[PDB]
């Protein structure tokens, strides 16, 4: 069916032409993580303060998403490391992400 | 009423709001705010190894002069690891009856002075700072980039608008330095 | 001369129309990128 | 004197700053570039790493501070410099 052949042949939302798909472009072959201009982004909430339960499930969750090479090219950990780790967390401490790129 | 017509960018405004997406928004939303799932990255890639006490200055220019446009908030760079920047790299630090000294240096430290940097160049051997170094500074060192938030929507007008602004911060902030003459990208969603 | 010219007044016209606005297009076609 | 030498190196900066312009040259930056020996690790004075901090100060000519010492007016190789900045 017509949705099948549209959903199958889809085309970049942004032109290759395009100032910025061309720095993302470049942003990753320089950093050599990824060609792509896709990311997501893996957030983690809780109703108490993220302690060490989090950093292990965290620790173990990075690895996982690690491992999928196909899909997951790239991901900035921010978090497993002391000296970024306020970087990827909330002032109250209750919240942490982790950006991946696709 | 066409001279009045205002149009917007995001996305997630134009649809329902029990989406998994969008409850992972308001989840992210309840707690930094609604531009940190959204940033722009800014790269300046230079000639030379800029793994060096020198250049790590002109880095903390640029990430200052980045940070002091109107609508941006949490630049994060490597002299500012968390949008906050180091500890014990203001004026009282450069210049180490010493009550009065450590008074002054944590006097400094409380308030996030910014107003001088050194980072001595023993910090490129120290084991603590390379897995930082790695997420900001090129595997050769000729690229630094700066992790870039909003501060209301990404995706408006204002938000969009910001992108020449934050592009014209980062080239004046190396004007006259060693870096001068590098290439400036930017990317992200706005 | 006018008898000829005048009876051919539609495709010329087409014509014209079709020039100006290709080129008008393709320098259009030119801003996006630089 | 340097007391208002402080108050050209400001008004040289706030015009470096403006958005078109480059290559600024004052009396308090000869070239478009800072005097060196100038910035704030040399008017503070394991004394290399406080020359290891001027010498990072220098090599990006950091002009966040900037002092001249009143021993510069006397200086014969400031004059013919001076003359071509300032009034006689």
């Amino acid at each position: 069916q017509l949705e099948t052949v549209g959903q199958i042949q889809a085309v970049s939302m942004s032109p290759d032409a395009a100032p910025s798909m061309i720095s993302m472009k470049h942003i990753g072959k320089v950093f050599e993580e990824g060609d792509s201009d896709s990311a997501a982004m893996i957030v983690l909430e809780g109703q108490r303060p993220l302690g060490d339960a989090a950093h292990a499930f965290y620790d173990q969750m990075i690895g996982r998403l690690q491992a999928d090479t196909t899909h997951v090219q790239s991901l900035q950990d921010f978090w497993g490391d002391p000296l970024t780790a306020t970087g990827a967390q909330s002032s109250d401490g209750k919240a942490a992400y982790v950006q991946v790129k696709l | 009423t066409l001279p009045g017509y205002r149009t917007n960018y995001n996305d997630r405004n134009y649809l329902p709001a029990d989406l998994p997406a969008n409850e992972g928004y308001a989840a992210a939303e309840r707690h930094f705010s609604q531009a940190r799932m959204n940033p722009e990255v800014l790269m300046v890639e230079s000639d030379h190894d800029m793994r060096n006490s020198a250049d790590f200055l002109v880095i903390n220019k640029i990430a200052k002069a980045i940070f002091a446009v109107e609508g941006i908030s949490r630049v994060q760079a490597i002299t500012r690891p968390d949008g906050k920047p180091i500890e014990h790299t203001s004026i009282p630090f450069l210049i180490s009856m010493q009550e009065d000294s450590a008074a002054m240096g944590e006097a400094f430290d409380a308030s996030r002075n910014d107003d001088s940097f050194y980072l001595p160049p023993e910090v490129f051997d120290n084991p603590d700072f390379q897995r930082g170094l790695e997420q900001f500074l090129s595997p050769d060192g000729h690229a630094v980039r700066f992790i870039i938030s909003h501060e209301g929507d990404p995706m408006s007008q204002a938000g969009i608008a910001r992108i020449a602004k934050i592009k014209t911060a980062a080239k004046e902030a190396i004007k006259g330095t060693p870096l001068e003459g590098s290439a400036i990208y930017l990317g992200g969603t706005a | 001369m006018i008898g000829t010219l005048k009876r051919a007044w539609i495709p010329l016209l087409i014509l014209v129309v079709v020039a100006i606005a290709g080129f008008t297009v393709q320098r259009i076609r030119t801003f996006f990128g630089s």
